[PDB]
């Protein structure tokens, strides 16, 4: 038996990361080329935070005027073709990352475009700077590289074949998805649950979660996917909780309807899960369920899964649950 | 037998942006998937012929991803020219629905002219109905030198459309390969 | 199902020949629509006959553009020679049509070999057609051809097994597509 799976979702939801888990879980020289990519994430993270400091409203100020010179440094090398990455770079970066100002600006990072692996790479600069540095499994999971075009990945789970297709989720990329709609076992739609207080890169205005909802509706009601079921991955479950519990960015300030929402009865919280968190994650799921409820009865269904793509441990659990849905339904 | 007509309205509607979208890779089965989308497009266009208002339209053929049709092969006396334009709008309605489901931005570019043509079959192989003449050559030039999301018509054609209540704009005077300098218009949506 | 059924099938090891009249829009301007369709028919009838003798399958006829592919429907390792032989006869045929008619007809022959997708599209007015990057190239070899001779790609020369004498084509300097794609052309003698 062979299953062809297509990953759909907006830009940065977590699609490419899901394929990296399939490799780590069911598939497995090249690890040395990813270093260059990891260092880029670091560079892009530091400069993006620093450059944003003066543009925010109100502008955030450094706590140590000494770092003003390091700020000048980061910027002077911002758009340098091939950066050789000298030992100074890491030093300046580290000092900046420790300045309260640069940190305060990071807390309000939802107001400008910042990569998800920021806090993770900046926290281990002292590790990446070594010449004998070898990227960990978790390092590759966090590493970010834009997807452009379509990519196939073949793997096996108990002598049963699976063909995975990874596509770009950015607006301009969506136009290639059509190439995979015909003869698809089921769809894996990925969403960035934690991105309720952010805006998309394409226009800098459309709410990220709203872009997700609209896109889901476009996929659920598509004329060529009338009988294809959708496995919904409510990804980035870790950042959702951290945001809810921190209470800085309120969910009802973006989606007003939250104020008139109570946790469902059938709700199954995690052992040691805060009531606030539970109520939040189930709310986001219900939004997508309201769409799937209204149409295509009996012909196709939707199966929600709480997900954290960079948790190699979590993905095994939910992928085995998917393997269940696929076999149990004769797809 | 080959019949002659005096007033036939020919039309060519292209999708310039397709040639770029088409690519041959292992994922898309050597470009088969791209052809699957064209088959959907050409099919949606075809079913407009079943509408009562379009009963006078004749699909001649399909050149590449260019849809060729003509009205007046069955013969407000010039309504058949005004109808062909109505069909042009309909193809846009259809192409836009395809865009909504394939997450694309394909736009139609139309060219319409009218005049005497010669209907009939040709050759020794298959019985394939086709129309010839200068009228058809110019229609095709009206499409190849057009603008996306615009219906480009010839001068004579512009007059007739205006009588029927249509409005037009002067594209200018452009040299058409082989024909020389023609003055052309753009139908106003 | 969800996608309209698609009657298309892939095919490797085939040859695609394209032919086109030079200055046809110009010719349709000089003589009456009747005489044009007649002189155009006198030519194509002979071509269609030659197509059977040379084991080629004629595809379509778009105005003055004529194309047929060898190696279809049944696979033929003799393919590339069929198209060359087809063009050979074509040229003489044009010579005689120009002779008895007194009409200035000349054609460009463009051949290329590779894979091809084939079948039909849409719902109404089906016509067997072919599509693929290689088909697109054969068409450009004709546009970038030299009037009166047979322009072929290196891919086609490799299926000829050294049976025809050729010369440097220089297709890169006569057509933008052939240059930008680094195509090495040749002209048969
Ligand atoms: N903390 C956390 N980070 C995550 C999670 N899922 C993905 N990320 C991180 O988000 C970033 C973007 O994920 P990625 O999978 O590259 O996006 P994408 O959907 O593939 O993006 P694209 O190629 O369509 S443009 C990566 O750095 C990845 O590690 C998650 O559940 N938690
Ligand atoms: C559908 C895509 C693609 C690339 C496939 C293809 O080979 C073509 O269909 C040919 C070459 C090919 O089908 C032979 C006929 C003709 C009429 C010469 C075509 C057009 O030039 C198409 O382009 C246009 C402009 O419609 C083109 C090039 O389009
Ligand atoms: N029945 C038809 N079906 C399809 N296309 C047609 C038909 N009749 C004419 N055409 C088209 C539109 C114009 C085109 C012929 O002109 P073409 O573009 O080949 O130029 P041309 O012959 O003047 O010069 P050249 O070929 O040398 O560039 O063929
Ligand atoms: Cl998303
Ligand atoms: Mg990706
Ligand atoms: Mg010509
Ligand atoms: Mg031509």
């Amino acid at each position: 038996a062979t299953h062809r799976l297509l990953l759909l979702g907006a830009g940065e939801s977590g699609k490419s990361t899901i394929v990296k888990q399939m490799r780590i879980l069911h598939v497995n020289g090249e690890k040395a080329t990813k270093v260059q990519d990891i260092k880029n994430n670091l560079k892009e993270a530091i400069e993006t935070i620093v450059a944003a400091m003066s543009n925010l409203v109100p502008p955030v100020e450094l706590a140590n005027p000494e770092n003003q010179f390091r700020v000048d440094y980061i910027l002077s090398v911002m758009n340098v073709p091939d950066f050789d990455f000298p030992p100074e770079f890491y030093e300046h970066a580290k000092a900046l990352w420790e300045d309260e100002g640069v940190r305060a600006c990071y807390e309000r990072s939802n107001e400008y475009q910042l990569i998800d692996c920021a806090q993770y790479f900046l926290d281990k600069i002292d590790v990446i700077k070594q010449d004998d540095y070898v990227p960990s499994d978790q390092d590759l999971l966090r590493c970010r590289v834009l997807t452009s075009g379509i990519f196939e990945t073949k793997f096996q789970v108990d002598k049963v074949n699976f063909h995975m297709f990874d596509v770009g989720g950015q607006r301009d990329e969506r136009r290639k998805w059509i190439q995979c709609f015909n003869d698809v076992t089921a769809i894996i739609f990925v969403v960035a649950s934690s991105s309720y207080n952010m805006v998309i890169r394409e226009d800098n205005q459309t709410n990220r979660l709203q872009e997700a909802l609209n896109l889901f509706k476009s996929i659920w009601n598509n004329r060529w996917l009338r009988t294809i079921s959708v496995i919904l991955f409510l990804n980035k479950q870790d950042l959702l909780a951290e945001k809810v519990l921190a209470g800085k960015s309120k969910i009802e300030d973006y989606f007003p309807e939250f104020a008139r929402y109570t946790t469902p009865e059938d709700a199954t919280p995690e052992p040691g899960e805060d009531p606030r968190v539970t109520r939040a994650k189930y709310f986001i799921r219900d939004e997508f369920l309201r769409i799937s409820t209204a149409s295509g009865d009996g012909r196709h269904y939707c199966y929600p899964h709480f997900t954290c793509a960079v948790d190699t441990e979590n993905i095994r659990r939910v992928f085995n649950d998917c393997r269940d849905i696929i076999q149990r339904m004769h797809l | 037998y080959h019949q002659s007509y005096d007033c036939v309205c020919v039309m060519f509607a292209s999708i310039p942006d397709f040639k770029e979208f088409y690519t041959e890779s292992d994922v898309n089965k050597e470009g088969l998937e791209c052809l699957r989308l064209l088959n959907e497009i050409i099919a949606d266009f075809d079913d407009l012929l079943s509408k009562p208002k379009f009963s006078g339209v004749e699909k001649i053929k399909t050149i590449g991803s260019t849809y060729m049709a003509a009205t007046g092969l069955s013969a407000r006396q010039y309504m058949h020219i005004g109808t062909m334009v109505e069909f042009a709008y309909a193809l846009v309605g259809k192409l836009d629905a395809i865009n909504k489901h394939s997450f694309n931005d394909f736009k139609l570019r139309v060219g319409i002219n009218h005049g005497p043509v010669i209907a009939g079959v040709i050759g020794a192989q298959k019985p394939q109905y086709d129309i010839w003449g200068n009228t058809v050559n110019v229609a095709s030039r009206m499409d190849s030198t057009g603008v996306l999301d615009k219906i480009q018509v010839t001068e004579e054609t512009s007059l007739i459309l205006q009588t029927l209540g249509y409005t037009c704009t002067c594209r200018g005077i452009i040299n058409v390969k082989g024909k020389g300098d023609l003055k052309t218009y753009f139908v106003n949506t | 199902m969800m996608f309209h059924k698609i009657y298309i099938q892939k095919h490797d090891n085939v040859s695609i020949l394209f032919a086109d009249i030079e200055g046809f829009t110009s010719l349709a301007s000089q003589c009456t629509a009747q005489e044009l369709v007649m002189t155009l028919n006198e030519l194509f009838a002979r071509f269609d006959k030659l197509a059977a003798e040379n084991h080629c399958l004629r595809i379509k006829i778009l105005g003055d553009c004529y194309y047929c592919v060898s190696g279809l429907p049944e696979a033929r390792a003799d393919h590339a020679h069929c198209c060359v032989e087809m063009g050979m006869d074509m040229i003489e045929a044009i010579s005689l049509v120009r002779e008895m008619t007194g009409v200035n007809v000349n054609m460009r022959v463009g051949i290329h070999s590779g894979r091809v997708h084939c079948g039909v599209l849409g719902l109404r007015k089906w016509q067997f057609d072919v599509w693929s990057n290689d088909v697109t190239l054969a068409n450009h070899m004709e546009a970038g051809g030299k009037a009166g001779r047979i322009h072929i790609t290196k891919a086609t020369l490799s299926y000829l097994n050294g049976d025809y004498e050729v010369e440097p084509g220089c297709g890169g300097e006569r057509n933008a597509y052939l240059k930008e794609h680094s195509i090495e052309t040749f002209l048969i003698l």
